[PDB]
């Protein structure tokens, strides 16, 4: 809220998720399943 | 035994392990139990 | 001497009270005092 | 009953493979099991973690 104590607050560790990727090829028939409208960016990195 | 080892983890690794009080770690080793142990210590904890 | 009485009473009036369940904040594995339990304010002078 | 009586072990490796031939992945299922039974941490509440 406004003139608080704080502007905003933050959560310093949320949900996080590292993913593996891999197309199945009879996928390729439509399209729509892995295609998006526009480019993206990924933003987060884990290193184990 | 429990209470014991967390200690321990906890003073091993003082960087990213934060700080904490024994009342925390005992709260968070009688969570996780049977719930017959957690009634009757809770009953006994309210009484005394 | 109306005056006088007045403002003594006031005085003791004032300064009687007890504390019950004051707010905290856990930081550090320790307790600390939310801003608003200790008598000073100074929420003009934090943006500027 | 601390302990339990099983017929087979459970499983542990699997494979899969990226329509090719000559390499394929190879992944432990028990990183999977242990990452999903976790919860989400908080520096504020030291109970939690």
């Amino acid at each position: 809220e406004r003139g608080g104590l704080a502007y905003a607050t933050i959560k310093y560790a949320t949900e996080t998720t590292i993913f593996y990727l891999i197309y199945n090829v009879e996928f390729s028939n439509t399209p729509d399943s892995l295609v998006l409208i526009n480019p993206t960016y990924t933003m987060t990195k884990v290193f184990i | 035994v429990d209470m014991r080892h967390l200690s321990l983890m906890q003073r091993r690794f003082p960087d990213v392990l934060i700080q904490a009080r024994p009342s925390h770690f005992w709260k968070a080793v009688l969570n996780d139990s049977p719930e017959a142990v957690k009634a009757v210590m809770n009953l006994s904890h309210s009484h005394n | 001497y109306s005056t006088i009485i007045k403002k003594v009473r006031f005085i003791r009036g004032k300064g009687s009270f007890i504390l019950h369940d004051i707010p905290t904040r856990d930081h550090r594995g320790m307790e600390v005092a939310e801003p608003e339990v200790l008598g000073v304010e100074f929420k003009n002078v934090l943006p500027v | 009953q601390v302990y339990k009586i099983v017929k087979v072990p459970s499983i542990s490796f699997r494979h899969i493979v990226m329509q090719s031939r000559d390499r394929v992945l190879r992944v432990d299922t028990y990183y999977e099991e242990m990452s999903q039974v976790g919860d989400v941490i908080t520096e504020d509440e030291p109970e939690k973690f």
